[PDB]
DNA sequence: TCGGATGTATATATCTGACACGTGCCTGGAGACTAGGGAGTAATCCCCTTGGCGGTTAAAACGCGGGGGACAGCGCGTACGTGCGTTTAAGCGGTGCTAGAGCTGTCTACGACCAATTGAGCGGCCTCGGCACCGGGATTCTCGAT
DNA sequence: ATCGAGAATCCCGGTGCCGAGGCCGCTCAATTGGTCGTAGACAGCTCTAGCACCGCTTAAACGCACGTACGCGCTGTCCCCCGCGTTTTAACCGCCAAGGGGATTACTCCCTAGTCTCCAGGCACGTGTCAGATATATACATCCGAT
């Protein structure tokens, strides 16, 4: 059992994120929204991929099931199938 | 006006009010009586036989469907009488 | 034309014809299929294809390399207008981004 | 008298030097530790493919891209370059997923 | 045991590359990539059909339900192109 | 249940199911439907069916009215984050908006 | 003439089964007719793909499960499951 | 039967109601501008796709359902004119 | 003394009459003129339905009170209360329907 | 802080047309029986995914100096809300015409369906070069000094 | 304006290596042919709503004048991310292991498609009537210049 894992999204990992979209400062309260937006964002998807890996009474996921939960939230995915 | 224990007893299953839950139609019953009548029945209300499905969805997002103040009365007045029923 | 050939070549295309039939008759979307609506389906594709490839092609010959690579294919989605507004909400993964900088950002004196 | 650069234009070169590179951003292992976290919340005993967490990576750095696009253009729009809490909620609310 | 059966759509995608750029390759991810926009693509076009058919009470995927659906689905000048060489190459199968 | 009579009936549902089998079997979803199928999707529809209703009485009620109208629908639809986040891209004809003001727009207290 | 289908008369009832007091207009009926077109629509479209991808051939009972879970937002999803599964057993018994 | 200029049509008052239901107070004065621009945007848009699944038809007429079809096709589905 | 309201109390009234009001609001004649030039702009000799032009109208609506809605949160981003076009094309350049 | 001024919520008559209810039938829904193939279930196998070291080291944390930028306040001179008189064109009503939407019936060329068939295309291996990369040199923004 | 030092960057060359592409094997899916039931094209007919016009009322738009809120620019202040230098740690690359379940095949059965007959639930139709729109009269909340 592993806990407390949001702090893996470094402080420079988000920094670089933010600066391959154009931004040069970033306020020092940017990083928590931004592990929590991410947070949410993985939550959507991670349900959506374990509904539909679930489904197919599969105990491990795979990219298709991934890439098609990607498309069901309208977030349609190149270079892994479909 | 406190009730005793026989007006304590949950109107369905005849047990005590454990984790009590009030309906707007300020009817009561137990956590594992509520689930018992919600999720295995028509979502109505024991009594009344009131639809509370979207109080339920509304107050259940917060997980807030417990009254406390009732079940800490209970607490107060039963306590032991309470932790009977928490074995299993 | 009549010819006594595949299918996609008496319409003198190289998509496949008969695999994309098949794909409109057994993926369920209609319980009959018209004859000529695989090939007009199999000559927009193959159009499609031309376009972007030739695109992608053009881009990599931009950046002195002689192979296809992801990071050449979204340059050629993005800096199009209407193939930017046909998959401008899809992304392509290994794709980086435009190099695009605000103009108000750029440095002054 | 040691060479010491103006605030922002190391920041610039890195600008164009993360835009005409197209590797991974977030560090591979950290990532794919949460991405089991949220599965085994979400459901327990379960296993991963590495394509499967590497196009959730792919993913999940679009999306952040795109979010800090329009970040950089509600902080212009505020005649500011520094992006704020209140730029990332009304991008979040704009684009439709908050409300 | 032998190996199951997968479909691509890899040799065509080369084979238009090579009718349009006679001398450049193309790598593997990016052939994945093209692969799944034209499925992408073909489910788009076909999806949109098969409503169009089913909106009219019609039974079958003709000619016209592709044109129209393309017609609906491609931006302006594209539609017009992909139009345009989807009548030459249906006119030139059926004569 | 062993009841000869409607499926409807039989299963304790309300909305049809001999309609739903037909709607799903023409409507070119699969080439073979299940039996079970139907009445779950019949279940669903009124539950949701069901939902909104209680919602728009409740907000009609408040209002005074005996009658749902498209506002009442639209208050309802609205007012609960769940259903709208369910219907978030969907308008409504003669709907309207919820009555509402950003606190900085309203006046200062002077 | 011909004759034309729709729910209209379903949502009545379920309304008076709930409302036993208030009516229902015209053009809300339209608006819950519509509702349940579209609702079916979006059901119905996923069920399908659904099944597609996993290379099954009909819809069993479960893949409305699955695709009432995926399109409902969690909660209603909880409740519509709950008791779409308490009417398809009461409909086998 | 060819029309002029009738995006003037949309009257300053019109943009004025509609940007107080938008829960709005002051208005600048260009705004009207670029507010009939969008609405014109919007309106081949849709009339577009509402006259192809028309012309698709060999009906020389728009009816509603065509319309919220049309809106549907955009992200846009609309209630209470049937289907 | 003549009697006159303060600048902007009027206006918040009138916001919550049509807030809370469902009327229509454009007038129908203009409307249905406009589609028609579009229509024949698109293709000549074409009928509507009254039906029809009432849906292309409840769009509209819809649309305006939407991009309404967020162009005056994205106005009052900046410290202000006035809506000006600017606010308008970054609205819509974030939500994406004109990239 | 306060007293008119004004728009808003409230109570009552009224009257009307959309809403709720009776009808017939008919057309779609229900029931019984048959057939065949889709799906479940047992087995199994081998691909790969989790767990595990262990040396390295690139990158993350931490500290610090500081100078760009956020932010509060001042001031103005513009742009726009407010209100009123004017004009204008929408909205309602009523009527008249008919083109075209909708419905019916008929005939057939289109297309589903099944058996035979053979080559297009995919699986597996081999190979020769396109680009990754280290190493060096010329170029090129960037900052301080006047 | 200028010029010079210093990191950072573009350009050029050699080495190499794995993967993009070509070739062989071959299995099964597209091809062809013919047949038959029919969805659709077409001709015909009807009659509804769409179109076009008229005239009237007045709701609303429009234009002007005005007074005032505030958008924007300027200034000053401070504070806090940026860039750089130093230290540490977990990412990472390469290798190794075990087993487990994803994927595959073969068998069996039972579950739904299909057919036919029969019959009543719902719907197009017609009719009563009260829920709510509309007007008029009230009280009340809220605003604003002025105390
Ligand atoms: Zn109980
Ligand atoms: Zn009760």
């Amino acid at each position: 059992v592993l806990r407390d894992n949001i702090q893996g999204i470094t402080k420079p990992a988000i920094r670089r994120l933010a600066r391959r979209g154009g931004v040069k400062r970033i306020s020092g309260l940017i990083y928590e929204e931004t592990r929590g937006v991410l947070k949410v964002f993985l939550e959507n998807v991670i349900r959506d991929a374990v509904t539909y890996t679930e489904h197919a009474k599969r105990k491990t996921v795979t990219a298709m099931d991934v890439v098609y939960a990607l498309k069901r939230q309208g977030r349609t995915l190149y270079g892994f199938g479909g | 006006a406190i009730p005793s224990l026989s007006e304590c007893q949950c109107g369905i299953c005849m047990e005590i009010l454990v984790e009590p839950v009030t309906l707007p139609c300020n009817h009561t019953l137990c956590k594992p009586c509520f689930q018992s009548t919600v999720e295995k029945a028509s979502l109505c209300c024991p009594f009344c036989r009131r639809r509370v499905s979207s109080w339920t969805r509304y107050h259940t997002r917060r997980n807030s469907l417990v009254n406390v103040e009732l079940w800490t009365i209970i607490q107060k007045h039963y306590p032991r009488e309470c932790k009977l029923r928490a074995s299993g | 034309s009549a010819s006594a050939k595949t299918r996609s070549s008496r319409a003198g295309l190289q998509f496949p014809v008969g695999r994309v039939h098949r794909l409109l008759r057994k993926g369920n979307y209609s319980e009959r299929v018209g004859a000529g609506a695989p090939v007009y389906l199999a000559a927009v594709l193959e159009y499609l294809t031309a376009e972007i490839l030739e695109l992608a092609g053009n881009a990599a010959r931009d950046n002195k390399k002689t192979r296809i690579i992801p990071r050449h294919l979204q340059l050629a989605i993005r800096n199009d207008e209407e193939l930017n507004k046909l998959l401008g909400r899809v992304t392509i993964a290994q794709g980086g981004v435009l190099p695009n900088i605000q103009a108000v950002l750029l440095p002054k004196k | 008298k040691p060479h010491r650069y103006r605030p922002g234009t190391v920041a610039l070169r890195e600008i164009r030097r993360y835009q005409k590179s197209t590797e991974l951003l977030i560090r591979k292992l950290p990532f794919q530790r949460l991405v089991r976290e949220i599965a085994q919340d979400f459901k327990t005993d379960l296993r991963f493919q590495s394509s499967a967490v590497m196009a959730l990576q792919e993913a999940c750095e679009a999306y952040l891209v795109g979010l800090f696009e329009d970040t950089n253009l509600c902080a212009i729009h505020a005649k500011r370059v520094t992006i704020m809490p209140k730029d990332i909620q009304l991008a979040r609310r704009i684009r439709g997923e908050r409300a | 045991r032998k190996r199951s059966r997968k479909e691509s759509y890899s040799i065509y995608v080369y084979k238009v590359l090579k009718q349009v750029h006679p001398d450049t390759g193309i790598s593997s991810k990016a052939m994945g990539i093209m692969n799944s926009f034209v499925n992408d693509i073909f489910e788009r076009i076909a999806g949109e059909a098969s409503r169009l058919a089913h909106y009219n009470k019609r039974s079958t995927i003709t000619s016209r339900e592709i044109q129209t659906a393309v017609r609906l689905l491609l931006p302006g000048e594209l539609a017009k192109h992909a139009v345009s060489e989807g009548t030459k190459a249906v006119t030139k199968y059926t004569s």
